[PDB]
């Protein structure tokens, strides 16, 4: 089989230029906001999180660190030992892991 | 001369609608009045293309 | 008016047949070569007979 | 059987084998090499292998089959028509009984069910 053989799952368009072979465009490629427009957007999110989203943060960080453990029995031990005796399903609802 | 020409080019950019905004609104509705007048009297084939503009003097 | 011939249509009722003729007639665009006609076309005049590719007599012989 | 005028070129390329042939569309440039006058509609030129068939009929109507049909424009039309219907018959059977050989088939490289991942 040809050594330079690839299978691509998204559409691409090749250039019809002599001596060159490349992908000149992608079909239906939409340009989002610029790097500066995204920056201003993120600054507004980070500003509100800095001003109004810092109270009660130490408790939520402990719940998040406990839920990164491998086994569930270690998560329950982490919640009981480090998070002041929190409930598994109650902390999972706070973090947003409950359906 | 370069300064005067570049200045009057700016004043006609910033200003200008003081004297030319009427002739643009006039040509704006005129551009639409003759367009609507064209659709009334013009031969359109089964696709929306005026393939007979030289049918008569009013069509041209 | 519609002329009848050996090649017939494929509709059960006459209303379906007359509806097919009305659809085909409403798409006809006359292209005449004579001046003083409402449908006049010196160039781009359409033919009114369809060509059919058939094996000729030299073909089959 | 292809039920359209156009087909994806990649759907007739092999995924697990070297690609040494393609299934190209009709060569419309050969239609302009006929010296005589003939009537051809654009509605018949895209369906596979049929343009070469109509070119052969036009050449066998203008000329015969003896000492006049033997010109480069007419012999290439007959050769292309015979070769086209042979390749399409082989690709058609391979598409019917070996669909997993081609790019785009979900069985060329099957994606496993989630029950096989052990999660
Ligand atoms: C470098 C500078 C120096 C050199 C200069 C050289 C200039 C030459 C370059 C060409 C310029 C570009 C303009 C080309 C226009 C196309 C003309 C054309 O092909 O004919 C079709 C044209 C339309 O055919 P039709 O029969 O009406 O179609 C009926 C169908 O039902 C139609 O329905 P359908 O369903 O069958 O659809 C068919 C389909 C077919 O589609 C196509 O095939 C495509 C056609 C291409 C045109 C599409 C783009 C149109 C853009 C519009 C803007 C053009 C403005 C003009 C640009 C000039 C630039 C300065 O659609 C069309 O038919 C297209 C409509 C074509 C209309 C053309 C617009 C009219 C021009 C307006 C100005 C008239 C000036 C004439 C002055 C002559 C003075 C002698 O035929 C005619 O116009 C006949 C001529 C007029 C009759 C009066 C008798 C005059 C006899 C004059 C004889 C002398 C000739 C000149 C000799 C010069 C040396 C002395």
């Amino acid at each position: 089989m040809q050594n330079t053989t690839n299978i691509v799952h998204v559409p691409v368009h090749m250039g019809h230029t002599h001596y060159f072979d490349y992908i000149d465009s992608f079909p239906k490629l939409k340009e989002g906001p610029t790097l500066e427009e995204n920056h201003i957007t993120n600054q507004k999110i980070l500003r509100e999180q800095l001003i109004s989203g810092q109270q009660g943060l130490e408790q939520n960080l402990c719940l998040r660190n406990c839920f990164k453990l491998s086994q569930k029995r270690y998560i329950e031990f982490c919640l009981d030992r480090k998070c002041g005796g929190a409930d598994f399903q109650r902390a999972a609802t706070i973090l947003g892991y409950t359906k | 001369g370069f300064g005067c020409f570049s200045i009057i080019n700016y004043l006609y950019g910033r200003y200008g609608y003081i004297i030319n905004e009427s002739s643009q609104k006039r040509a704006a509705q005129d551009l639409l009045d003759n367009d609507m007048a064209a659709d009334k009297i013009l031969f359109k084939n089964r696709v929306g293309a005026p393939t007979r503009p030289l049918r008569s003097l009013d069509d041209m | 008016p519609v002329k009848e011939g050996q090649a017939k249509l494929w509709f059960s009722t006459k209303e379906e047949a007359d509806a097919y003729d009305d659809k085909m007639i409403s798409n006809i665009e006359l292209k005449s070569q004579d001046y003083e006609d409402e449908n006049f076309s010196p160039v781009f005049n359409r033919k009114t007979q369809e060509y059919f590719l058939e094996p000729s007599e030299k073909f089959k012989s | 059987t292809i039920f359209a005028e156009t087909w994806e070129a990649s759907e007739y390329q092999y995924r697990n084998k070297a690609n040494l042939k393609t299934l190209p569309v009709n060569h419309l440039g050969k239609l302009a090499e006929l010296k005589f006058d003939f009537v051809e509609y654009k509605a018949h030129q895209l369906i596979a292998c049929h343009l070469y068939e109509r070119m052969t009929i036009h050449c066998m109507n203008q000329y015969g089959l003896f000492k006049d049909f033997y010109r480069p424009e007419c012999l290439d039309a007959q050769y292309y028509f015979k070769t086209c219907v042979e390749l399409n018959a082989a690709y058609g059977i391979q598409k019917k009984f070996f669909p997993e050989h081609f790019v785009g088939s979900p069985y060329a490289r099957p994606v496993p069910q989630f029950q096989q991942l052990g999660l």
